[PDB]
Order: C-alpha cells, then sequence, then structure tokens
C-alpha cells in the first residue's frame, strides 16, 4: 500500500488543503505583519503537523481495513498453517490440492474496495489502491486456490 | 476547510 | 519531476 504513493498527488492534496484553509504564506504574512521568525515558523510547522497526523491515521485505518480481509482465512479453511506444521512434524511431507476458483476472500475484497469513501476523499489513497489492486486480487486468488489435505 | 479523515 | 522508485 505505501509503496504506491507518489509525490505529485500528495503535494497537490496538500496545496488543496492549504487553499481550503486560506492560509497561504502571502496572506499569512500580510496578516501577521511582524518579523518574529520563530513564532511564524512554528505556526506553519504546526499547521503542517496537524495535516500530517490526520493523513497518518487515515492511512492506518485504510491499511487495517485492507488487512482484515486476509487474516481470518489463513489459519483455518483452505491453506491452513497449523495443518502444514503438523504435517511437517509428523512426516515431513505436505500433500497439497489445487483448484483455480474464486472464493470468500475475493468477494470480500470486491465488496470492500469498490465502495470505500476514503478513495473518493483522497486522490493519493485512491491512486495507490488502484495501482496496488491487482496484486491484492492475485494474493487473494492464491489464498483461495490451495488447500492442504486432511 | 477539509481534512483527510473527516467525512 | 521523476524519482527512482516511482512508476
Amino acid at each position: 500500500l505505501l509503496n504506491a504513493t507518489t509525490y505529485r498527488d500528495l503535494e497537490a492534496d496538500w496545496l488543496g488543503h492549504v487553499a481550503a484553509r486560506g492560509l497561504q504564506p502571502q496572506r499569512l504574512v500580510r496578516r501577521y505583519r511582524n518579523a518574529r521568525e520563530a513564532d511564524i515558523a512554528g505556526v506553519a510547522e504546526r499547521v503542517f503537523d496537524t495535516w500530517r497526523n490526520t493523513l497518518r491515521t487515515t492511512l492506518l485505518d485504510f491499511a487495517h481495513g485492507l488487512v482484515a480481509c486476509f487474516a481470518p482465512g489463513g489459519p483455518s479453511g483452505p491453506s491452513s498453517f497449523p495443518k502444514y506444521i503438523d504435517w511437517l512434524t509428523c512426516l515431513g511431507l505436505v500433500p497439497i490440492l489445487r483448484k483455480r476458483q474464486e472464493g470468500g476472500v475475493t468477494q470480500g475484497l470486491r465488496a470492500f474496495l469498490k465502495q470505500h469513501p476514503l478513495t473518493r476523499q483522497l486522490a493519493t489513497v485512491a491512486e495507490a489502491a488502484e495501482r496496488a489492486g491487482p496484486g491484492f486480487f492475485e494474493l487473494a486468488l492464491a489464498f483461495d486456490s490451495t488447500r492442504v489435505a486432511d | 476547510p477539509y481534512y483527510p479523515g473527516e467525512a
């Protein structure tokens, strides 16, 4: 998720937020009308910091939402880990059965991504999601297809 | 004014 | 602008 971000769209969103706040450097300096560099620099830094914190928590929430689809289906159902480990401990062999089909993970991903408000809210989040999307679907198909035997 | 986490 | 890791 984080590798797909780009500098241009993030800068564009930051500039859009600045325009929405009406706190451009020209207006801010023309309003303050003082030479106290430390105070104005701290004000600008905190203005940026609030946006940085909000972006970080938004990305955290989206990342947890994406993670929530895969995790339950790992230890149980198709492609279970403890069954793999006890196969290794008993014999060292791991029989595996394969079939190419769509399952709960793929439908969960489809029902999750297609109607998430954060994509419409932020350009960077939407572009990162659409760029990294195919990998998520391929990983979901990989999770669904395999099944360690009983 | 808009913020990333807001509705 | 271009960066080494970007697409």
